[PDB]
C-alpha cells in the first residue's frame, strides 16, 4: 500500500 | 462503528505513520484505524471505513 513515516524499527 | 473521517490527515508536514486509501485517496492516519506498521507491510490496498460503507463490497486486500 501506499504509505508514509514509518517508524520502520 | 463509528465514523472515521477523523482519522483523515490533511496536513502537508505530518510526520506520523500513514496509509493511503486506494479507495478515495486520502491519508489515514495508522494508529486511528488500527493497523500497525507490521500489518501495513502486508496490504496491497487498503479501503477506508468511509469507502467500504459506499461500496460494501470493498475490503482492505493483502498481500
Ligand atoms: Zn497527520
Ligand atoms: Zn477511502
Ligand atoms: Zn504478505
Amino acid at each position: 500500500a501506499r504509505t508514509k513515516q514509518t517508524a520502520r524499527k | 462503528q463509528e465514523d472515521q473521517a477523523y482519522c483523515i490527515c490533511r496536513s502537508s508536514d505530518c510526520s506520523r505513520f500513514m496509509i493511503g486509501c486506494d479507495g478515495c485517496e486520502e491519508w489515514y492516519h495508522g494508529d486511528c484505524i488500527g493497523i500497525t506498521e507490521k500489518e501495513a507491510k502486508h496490504i496491497k490496498q487498503y479501503y477506508c471505513r468511509r469507502c467500504k460503507k459506499e461500496n460494501p463490497e470493498l475490503q482492505t486486500i493483502f498481500r
